[PDB]
C-alpha cells in the first residue's frame, strides 16, 4: 500500500457518496431556500414552516432518482469487492 | 489425486477395524480347535490390534482437542 | 530413520501443535481477521462467532490449501508408504511446497526485519531462507494483508452511514440516531451486492492471485 | 494513484530522448519502457525492458562501439534494466542489438583474424597481392563441466599417513601366532573444478596460394610454409590441417 | 463393517462435532440470526439471548427438522438396528435425505463458487455434489436468506421511527429524543400485529416453502 | 474510472504507432494490444498479445530483418510481452510473422559460408568465373545432454588409496590359518556434464566444377582437390564427402 | 554458535532412535545365533533403550504442558 492509492480509493468513495446523496441534499436545500425566501413577504413564522416541504421533496426525489442511485451504489461496491484482491500489491 | 481428509480418516478407520477383525478371527479359530494357528500368533496379533486401536484413540483425542481449541477462538 | 518410537512420538506432538501453529502458518488468519472486521461493520455480531464464521473459515482455508496439501501428499504421504522415505527427507519434502506458498505470500521486507534481527547471514535466494525467519515474516505480512482488506471492507458502509446522517441533518433531524436507520441499509448494500459470495470469493482470489 | 506513474514514465522517456539526441550521430530518439508492476508479496518478479528508436545523421551508422554506448546508457539509466533488453532500432529497421546464429559470425571473425595475420606475414615476402589464404575453423560450443577428485595412493606404508593404529601381536611356543592390526588413514586429495570455455577452437584448416614470381624455390617454399604454420598456431594434437601451394594467378 | 471399536469411537466424535457443525449445518442459523436482528429493532435486547431465544430457536429447528429426521430414522435407525446396515451404509443412507434438504435451500450460485474453487470437474446432477462443496455453500446461502428476512423485519419499525420523528419535528419538538418516544410504540406495533406467533410462523413457512 | 486504464491503452497504442511511423518504408501503422484478463483461481496469467498493421511505402516490401526489428521493438516496448506474440501484417496480407524453418535458413548460411570460402580460394587459381561450387551440409538440431562418471580403477594395491583397513592374521602349528581383510577405499572420480551444441555440422557434401583453361593437368587438378579439401574443413570422422570435376563451361 | 532449539530436539530424538536401533539390531543378531553377543548385554541394552525412551516421553510431556499453558493465556 501507498498513501497515493489510499487517497485514490478515498476520493472514489467520497464521489460515490456525493453522487448517492446529491438528489436528497439538493432538493432539501432547494425547498428550504424557497420557503425561506417566502418566509419574509408575510414574515410570519413559528420556527421553520419548511419541514413538511422538505419531507415531501425528499419523498419525490427518492421516488424519481431512486433506481439509478441504488444501481450506482451497487456497481461501486461490486467493483470494489471484485478488485479487492488486486489492490493488496 | 486430491487429498479428501474425510477419505483418509475413513481408510484409517477401515484399516483399524479389519486388523481387529483379523485378530478376532484368529482367536475364533484358535479357540475352536483348528490346525495352523499358534498361541504366539494369536497373542501377538491381539496385541497388535490393541496397539493400533490405542493409536487411533490418541489421534482422535488430539483432533478433538484441536477442534475445540480452534472453535473456541473469538472472532 | 526412526523406529515406531520417536515416529508416532513426533506424530502425536505434531497433532498437539496443530491447532495453533498449523492453522496460523497457512491461512485462516487473514480470513478470520477479515470476517471479524466485516462483522464490526454492519453492526452487531449477526453471525455466531465460534460456530458459523469459524467453521466457514475452516472450510475456506481447507479449500485454498487443497493444492498445497495435494503437493504435500504427493511428495510425502505416497512415498512415506514404507519406501525410500521416512520422516528425514520427508520433512523438507513436505515443507517445500508450503515454504514456496508462504514466500509467495510474504512481504518482501518483513523477511528483512526478521532476518536482520536474527544476525542471520546474507541470503543467496528464496530457497536459502529458514523456517525460523519464515514464520514470523509470514505472520506479520498476513496481518498487514488482513488489515488492508478490512479497511477496504469498512469503506462502503462508512459511505452509507455518512450519506444517511447527512440526509437526516439536512432534513433538520437534530437528534435522531442515524445508526438505527442506517443498519438495514448496511445489510441492504451487503445483500444486493450479494456480499457473502463476493467476499468469500475475493478472499480466495486474493490469497493466491 | 495510477496516472501519476504514467506521467512519471513518459517524462522519463522524454528525458532519455533528450539524452540520446545529444550523442553526435543522432537527431531524435523516441523511446519506450516496459516496467512490470513491483509486487512486494509475491516473489517471482519480472525484469523490465527498453525499446529505443533512433534517427541518425543522414548517411551515418553506428558501429558496435556506439551501439554499446547507447545500450549501456539506456540500460544503466533505467532502474534494474539489464543491457540485454535494450532493443535499438536504426531509422530504417536494422536491429543494432542482436538480443542461435551469432556463433556463425563468431567463427567468421575468428577465421578472419587468423587469415589476416597470415596475409600480414606473407605479404612482405611475395608482395602485397601475391598470396591468398582462407581459414575454416571448427569451433566448440558445448558447455563442458567437469569435477576431478584426484587422490594419492597410500599403499606404500613408507609414505602413508596414519591417524589411528592398533597393533596386537602374540606368539606361543606347536606354535600359535596372532597378529591383528587396524589402521585409519589420512588421504591426500586434489579437487579440480573446470567450467570449460564456450567457443574455443577445436581444429583449423588453412589453404594458401602463393603467386609465381616462375615457381619459388623449394627452400623458399618451406620457409613460407613454416611461417604460415607458425601463424595458425598450428597444433598437431588439435589435428590442425594446412596446405600451401604455388601456381600463377589469373 | 466395524467392530465395536471404531463404532462407539466415531459415535462419540460425532457427538462432539454435533453442537457446532451439525447445528450450523442444518438450521437454527437462519432462525437465530433473524431473532438477533429482531432484537436489534424494538430497542434494547429486552429478551435474554443466552436462554430464551436460544431455546425457542432450538424448538423451531426441531419442529422443522422432524420430517428430515423421520426420514433419517426410518432409513437408518430401524435398518441400522442389527440388520444389513452397520454405520457404513447408515452414514450415506442418513446423509441422502439431509443432503436433499440442504440442496433445496442452497442458493444456485454458492454451489457454483465453491465447486469452482475446488477445481472439481464437471458435475452431472444434484446427486454429484459432495458434502465438501455442500457445507459452505449452504452456510453462505443461509446467511443471505437471514439478512433478507432481516430487511423484511426492520421495515415497519423503521417506518415507526421516521413517522414519530417527522411528527415531532413538524410539531416543533426542537430536540426531544424520539427514540424513547418510539420504543413503546414499537412494542405496541409488535404486540397488536401478534408478532411472535406470526414471525415464527413466517420463518417456518419460508424455510421449506 | 474503468475508462482510465482503457485510455492508457489507447495512448500507448498510439505512441507505438508514432514510433513505427518514423522508420522509413511506412505510410501508416496502427497497433492493437491485448492484456488478457485476471484469470480466476489459477495463478497462470497467460501472455499478452500485439497485432500491428502497416501500410508500407508503395512498391516497397519489408525484409525479414526489419520485420524482426519492428517485432522486437514492440515486444521491448509493451510491459512483459514476449516477441513471439507480436504479429505484423503488411498493407496486403502477407503475415510477416510465422506464429521451425529457421533450421533451413541457418543451414543455408553454413553452406553459403563454405561455398564462398571455396570460391575465394579457388578464384585466383583458375579465374573469376571458371569455377562453381555448391555445398549441401547436414546439421544436428537435436539437444544432446551427457554425464559421464569416469572412475579410476584401483585393483592394483600400489595405486590403491585406503581410508581404513582392518587386517587379522592367525596360525597354529596340522595348521589352522586365518586372514581377514576389511578394506575401505577412496576412489578417484571424474564427472563431465556436457551439453552439446545445437546446430553443429555433422556431414558436408561439396561438389566443385572448374572450367577448361582444354582440361587442366592431373597434378594441377589434385592440388585443386587438396585445396578444396582444406577449405571445407574436410574431416573423415564426420563422413564429409568431396567431388571435383573439370569440364567445358557454357 | 546459534542454538536453534529445533536442532537440539532433532539431536535428542536422533540419539534415542539410534540407541533403539542398536538395541534392535543386537536382538536381531542374538536370536539369529551369531557368536559373541551375550544375553546379559542384550537385556541391559534393551533396558537402557527403554529408559532413554521414557526420558524422551517425560520431556515431551513437560514441553507440551508448558506450550499449552503459555498458549492458554490472554494477550
Amino acid at each position: 500500500m501507498t498513501p497515493e492509492s489510499v487517497m485514490m480509493m478515498g476520493t472514489e468513495a467520497m464521489k460515490v457518496a456525493l453522487a448517492l446523496a446529491a438528489p436528497l441534499l439538493l432538493v432539501a436545500l432547494i425547498t428550504g431556500l424557497i420557503i425561506s425566501i417566502l418566509q419574509a413577504a408575510t414574515q410570519i413564522n413559528e420556527m421553520t414552516l419548511s419541514f413538511i416541504p422538505k419531507i415531501v421533496a425528499v419523498f419525490i426525489a427518492i421516488i424519481v432518482a431512486g433506481p439509478w442511485m441504488l444501481n450506482l451504489l451497487l456497481d461501486y461496491v461490486r467493483t470494489l469487492f471484485s478488485n479487492l484482491p488486486y489492490i493488496i500489491g | 489425486s486430491t487429498v479428501s481428509f474425510a477419505g483418509q480418516l475413513h481408510a484409517a478407520l477401515d484399516r483399524i477395524s479389519d486388523r481387529q477383525a483379523a485378530a478376532r478371527v484368529q482367536a475364533e479359530k484358535f479357540t475352536l480347535g483348528e490346525p495352523g494357528i499358534a498361541l504366539n500368533d494369536v497373542m501377538a496379533d491381539m496385541q497388535k490390534a490393541s496397539v493400533s486401536m490405542q493409536m487411533g484413540i490418541q489421534v482422535r483425542n488430539k483432533l478433538v482437542a484441536a477442534y475445540q481449541e480452534v472453535m473456541s477462538m473469538q472472532v | 530413520s526412526w523406529s515406531l518410537s520417536v515416529q508416532t512420538l513426533v506424530f502425536i506432538t505434531s497433532l498437539t501443535f496443530l491447532p495453533a501453529i498449523l492453522l496460523m502458518m497457512t491461512s485462516f488468519t487473514r480470513i478470520i481477521i477479515v470476517f471479524g472486521l466485516l462483522r464490526n461493520a454492519l453492526g452487531t455480531p449477526s453471525a455466531p462467532p465460534n460456530q458459523v464464521l469459524l467453521g466457514l473459515a475452516l472450510f475456506l482455508t481447507f479449500f485454498i490449501m487443497s493444492p498445497v496439501i495435494d503437493k504435500i501428499y504427493v511428495d510425502a504421504y505416497q512415498p512415506f508408504s514404507e519406501q525410500k522415505i521416512s520422516m528425514q527427507e520427508a520433512l523438507d519434502k513436505g515443507a517445500q511446497p508450503l515454504r514456496a506458498f508462504m514466500l509467495r505470500q510474504t512481504r518482501e521486507a518483513d523477511l528483512a526485519l526478521f532476518a536482520r534481527l536474527a544476525n542471520s547471514g546474507p541470503l543467496q535466494g528464496p530457497e536459502a531462507v529458514p523456517m525460523r525467519i519464515l514464520l514470523p515474516a509470514y505472520v506479520t505480512s498476513e496481518l498487514k494483508t488482513a488489515f488492508q482488506i478490512g479497511f477496504t471492507i469498512f469503506i462502503p458502509f462508512l459511505i452509507i452511514d455518512l450519506v444517511i446522517a447527512s440526509v437526516l441533518m439536512a432534513l433538520g433531524m437534530m437528534m435522531v440516531p442515524p445508526a438505527t436507520i442506517a443498519l438495514p441499509f448496511k445489510l441492504m448494500l451487503f445483500v444486493l451486492v450479494d456480499g457473502w459470495q463476493l467476499l468469500m470469493g475475493s478472499l480466495a482470489q486474493s490469497f493466491y492471485s | 494513484q495510477f496516472s501519476e506513474q504514467v506521467n512519471y514514465q513518459r517524462a522519463l522517456e522524454g528525458e532519455l530522448a533528450r539524452t540520446i539526441e545529444t550523442l553526435g550521430p543522432v537527431k531524435s530518439a523516441r523511446v519506450h519502457l516496459a516496467m512490470p508492476k513491483p509486487s512486494l508479496f509475491v516473489r517471482e518478479q519480472k525484469s523490465p525492458s527498453a525499446s529505443v528508436t533512433v534517427t541518425l545523421e543522414p548517411g551515418r551508422a553506428l558501429d558496435e562501439g556506439q551501439i554499446s554506448a547507447v545500450v549501456h546508457l539506456v540500460s544503466s539509466a533505467v532502474a534494474g534494466l539489464p543491457p540485454g533488453n535494450v532493443t535499438l532500432v536504426d531509422q530504417s529497421g536494422h536491429l543494432l542489438t542482436q538480443s542461435n546464429d551469432a556463433q556463425l559470425k563468431f567463427a567468421n571473425d575468428v577465421e578472419s583474424r587468423i587469415q589476416r595475420r597470415i596475409e600480414a606475414i606473407l605479404s612482405p615476402i611475395v608482395g602485397n597481392g601475391n598470396v591468398h589464404a582462407q581459414v575454416t575453423a571448427q569451433l566448440d560450443f558445448a558447455n563442458k563441466e567437469q569435477t576431478e577428485e584426484h587422490y594419492s595412493p597410500n599403499g606404500d606404508a613408507s609414505k602413508a599417513t596414519l591417524r589411528s593404529r592398533q597393533l596386537n601381536i602374540s606368539e606361543q611356543v606347536p606354535r600359535s601366532t596372532q597378529r591383528n592390526e587396524t589402521s585409519n588413514y589420512e588421504v591426500d586429495r586434489t579437487i579440480r573444478h573446470t567450467k570449460m570455455n564456450v567457443g574455443d577452437i577445436e581444429r583449423l584448416s588453412v589453404a594458401v596460394v602463393v603467386n609465381y614470381k616462375l615457381p619459388l624455390t623449394a627452400d623458399q617454399m618451406k620457409q613460407i610454409e613454416d611461417l604460415t604454420r607458425e601463424a595458425m598456431g598450428f597444433s598437431d594434437k588439435r589435428g590442425d590441417t594446412l596446405n600451401v601451394v604455388n601456381s600463377p594467378f589469373s
